[PDB]
């Protein structure tokens, strides 16, 4: 019937989704025709978000539901099976997210509980857990990562690792991977006055000035820019605020560009002007 | 019996039947919710709202890349642009002489472009001096022409001879001008037409002292046999008795050729010279031509008007703009800051993203200074379209833009491994 | 072909329209059905704007054009025949606007040479015209009549005879009727980029806190306002900006709503929240 | 004696350097003038490969 989530494999070659059916549907897209390829199912609840991760690993795809379970599904040859899960937390999971592929092959998820497990891989079948209780008031709806930011000697460096995450107290939280091996809150953010829906993290397009974009049920879309000159001051600015609330938000690559999904049925696209005011660039549908 | 869940969980969740969604994808597409896909999964695409013809062809991006010289990065292999000799002229060929972009680029190579003699004399007072004039010719030679069917037809019109020779003139065409006076029983005008070329103060004030005193009871006199000796005072806008009037049915283009031919007011630099006419007239709005002019006039201010007019209007196609400030600072033209170069080169290298010519991306985005910030898009561009920018595009595209064995391997060996699987 | 504007009548029976084609069709639109009834062609150019004078006076409906000249077609008896004409300004006239009725019967127009004439009428068929000389730069295009306003005696109130009207030099003057005869220009306001487009005098709901709107070719639409009566204070705020020029602006008349007509073909409305932000109620077409 | 045309030609041509003398041509520039005769007197050592049109003009320029 309806779908919630759904989105495109790197290299675009597969399109998978999911629905309210508990069926997690893996379509291919070869020439623009969709083609299905498998239906796995296996959710006591209706699926929320789902993401692909990155092809150095493999051929890996991870959804959450509201059944408070998260599924990974790899595939060798075909052979679609799913080589983990992870119950960890009580309630509903609205969102996954995997880190930029250097980080390692980390996944994050923000569950209803107001906690956020993230998941970290080992040599084998073998998944570590770092959980972050309490993280949101009422619980957590979106969670995006941080941008993989490099920082003589033979090593690969040792970043920032930081990770956004909206949720249900109005409060659009950052993370940071605390040089012992927690994470902790770097900083909050107030300006919506009733639930964050989502929380994109632009990625950077080798530009410093890194964004976040934020939407929630009082209708507004904010775009926190920063200017991190080594102290968090995220200065929020209104995009648009439509009577009906937002639902998701996301960056288009290379020129920063917001499809806006919310309001009435409807999705719009904007870019930032060379005025600084953000404009609505067309209607879609 | 199952429909409660669907109803408790979508109101314990604070969703309306009202939810829809939308997310851009690796590839620049958007996955939109329609009903139209097997799966309700509407995979529109993102318009390439950058419209010119020549860029989709091989030949153009493939030739053009002969007039560059590539070279790495002072701090990673990752290649950028030595020396590029591009020009306006370039791209001509490839358009057709009826579009304003004809124009617009014609127009460009002409102020931009630099000129040249084709003999080695040294006398940089000489070599100096004519450069200055080859522009000033080529330039004014141009309007005659985009003026040629305005005032032409406009002279099939007149019952005045005098008013006639007063209309060639207006478009610097001495010879027939003069004719005309002679052949008229206007003769003393063919003379004064024969000094107009020149710069001679005797005549200059002649004309002038002349002027004043036909402001004195003495009516009866053409407007157009005063206009002319205007012609000869030397600044005939700022006048005693002014053409400022013109501006009522003669292209603003037609008044600024007169500013170029009669008005040399004072013997400086032309680009400051343009820079006068703007002053004394309004411009067409929405103007390419008219813009690109400002740019041309504003010397050193050159960034900070472009600047300042990109940010009230859309007539300057991304692809010019980026043209521009990479065949101004190519050949010491102008004045362009790094920051406002790679800001519009990431403009450009974006749209040809769009478009999938990856080909072309790339290549732009060699025109990018921040080594981080090139390294980091070209890693990307080539990391998720090797395919595409293998076997076939003309079979070598990278090796040709001195890009890194390494990462070629790297994010071809990634792919393969892909697609293993898949199999 | 196209039209450019068309006015509903005063207790809404007729519907007068005007065209590029110089042709000012009056329809009548019983129960929802249109229905022509005369079609007073006299323009040498397309025609602009067009008003219906107050029934107080008759029918009266003015109509001015390219044509540099303004026409009002009085009706007797369905003698639909031009009382007056009036040629008073050199360039084309972009805009006419009646003056709230208890002024009497004032017409003002604003050509685009930078004029403004001010047809008052008197006993019979006269016309007196108080005008005004370069009242902006370089034309202008919209003129809004302030609504009217009252001030122990047998005395009809003397009123603030305001007006306003945006124009081609980014300008939006507002203006006043001198106690001793000529108007004057009470104020500016500069806050569009180009050229403005119109300019809609808010009617007020009684309402002190009198508002005004105004769109122009930069794409945003301006609701500039007054915080109390006598401080000469207008305060904008910006209702929305999109990439493309507005073209007209109107108010709903109980609730304040404002229809923007520009951008895409698209017209949307607009409704100010109990925040103060101005938002999208809905999407017409 | 037609300059005019004279020059709207030799820009067509893609022989614009010429346009620019033809417009010294109808006055008097000892710079010019120089320029030309100098010029002239280098063309008749190993270099007699130039079009007898484009020497014809310079020589228009000489005096």
């Amino acid at each position: 019937d309806m779908i919630h989530d759904a989105q495109m494999d790197y290299y675009g070659t597969r399109l998978a989704t999911c629905s309210s059916d508990r069926s997690v549907k893996i379509f291919d897209v070869r020439n623009g025709g969709q083609i299905l390829i498998a239906d796995l199912r296996g959710h006591e609840g209706p699926v929320w978000q789902v993401a692909w991760a990155h092809p150095m690993y493999g051929n890996i795809l991870a959804s959450c539901s509201y059944d408070r379970k998260v599924i990974i599904w790899r595939e060798e040859n075909g052979t679609w099976e799913k080589s983990h899960e992870h119950a960890g937390h009580d309630s509903s999971v609205n969102s996954v997210c995997w880190a930029p592929h250097d980080y390692g092959l980390i996944l994050a998820c923000g569950s209803s509980d107001g906690a956020i497990s993230l998941l970290t891989y080992t040599g084998e079948g073998q998944w570590e857990v770092k959980k972050i209780n309490n993280a949101h008031t009422i619980g957590c709806n979106a969670v995006s990562w941080a941008p993989a930011v490099v920082p003589p000697s033979g090593q690969k460096p040792n970043y920032i690792k930081r990770f956004a995450s909206g949720g249900c107290d109005n409060l659009i939280k950052l993370w940071k991977e605390e040089e012992d091996g927690q994470w902790k809150e770097e900083q909050k953010l107030e300006a919506h006055s009733d639930w964050v829906r989502d929380v994109a993290w632009a990625p950077s397009i080798g530009l410093p000035t890194s964004t976040i974009a934020s939407c929630s049920q009082d209708g507004r879309v904010f775009i926190w820019t920063c200017d991190d000159a080594s102290s968090n001051t995220w200065s929020p600015k209104l995009l648009h605020k439509f009577n009906d609330v937002v639902w998701h938000v996301s960056w288009s690559i290379t020129a920063n560009i917001l499809a806006v999904s919310g309001g009435d049925n409807k999705v719009t696209l904007w870019k930032e002007s060379v005025d600084g005011q953000w404009v609505c660039i067309s209607d879609v549908n | 019996d199952e429909i409660d869940n669907a109803k408790l969980i979508m109101k314990e969740r604070r969703f309306t039947a009202s939810y829809t969604f939308a997310k851009f994808s690796t590839g620049s597409m958007l996955l939109t919710k329609d009903i139209v896909g097997k799966s309700g999964v509407s995979i529109k695409r993102l318009p390439t709202e950058l419209q010119r013809k020549f860029l989709f062809d091989d030949v153009y991006l493939d030739k053009e890349i002969e007039k560059v010289t590539i070279e790495a990065r002072k701090s990673n292999p990752y290649p950028q642009i030595s020396e590029s000799s591009l020009l306006f002229k370039d791209a001509l060929d490839y358009m057709e002489k009826t579009s304003s972009d004809y124009n617009l680029w014609k127009l460009s190579s002409i102020l931009f472009d630099p000129v040249s003699y084709p003999y080695k004399t040294d006398n940089d007072q000489v070599k100096m001096a004519l450069l200055k004039k080859e522009r000033h010719c080529r330039l004014t030679s141009w309007i005659v022409s985009q003026i040629g069917p305005e005032i032409e037809e406009k002279i099939r019109n007149s019952s005045n001879e005098i008013e006639q020779i007063f209309l060639y003139l207006l478009l610097n065409d001495v010879v027939r001008a003069s004719k005309l006076a002679i052949e008229s029983k206007n003769g003393h005008l063919s003379v004064l037409i024969s000094y107009l070329g020149s710069n001679d103060p005797r005549i200059r004030d002649l004309a002038e002292l002349q002027l004043q005193k036909w402001s004195t009871g003495g009516c009866s006199i053409d407007k157009n046999i005063s206009k002319i000796y205007k012609l000869l005072s030397g600044s005939p806008f700022e006048g005693l008795f002014s053409l400022k009037e013109l501006e009522s049915e003669f292209s603003w283009l037609c008044l600024l050729n007169l500013t170029l031919c009669y008005g040399q007011i004072d013997e400086y630099s032309l680009e400051s010279l343009v820079q006068s006419h703007l002053d004394k007239f309004s411009l067409p709005y929405d103007d390419p031509i008219g813009v690109i002019f400002q740019l041309y006039a504003a010397n050193e201010n050159t960034e900070k008007l472009y600047k300042e007019v990109r940010q009230r209007t859309n007539a300057l196609d991304v692809q010019f703009c980026w043209y521009l400030i990479q065949t101004l600072r190519f050949n010491g033209t102008r004045v362009f800051s790094k920051e406002t170069s790679d800001e519009a080169t990431f403009a450009f290298a974006a749209q040809l993203e769009f478009a999938q010519l990856h080909g072309h991306s790339l290549f732009v985005s060699c025109f990018l200074n921040d080594d981080k910030a090139a390294e980091d898009t070209i890693k990307r561009l080539v990391m998720r379209e090797i395919t595409l920018l293998r076997a076939s595009t003309n079979d070598h595209i990278l090796n040709r833009l001195k890009i890194p064995s390494q990462l070629i391997f790297n994010a071809q060996a990634l792919k393969d491994r892909y697609e293993g699987n898949y199999l």
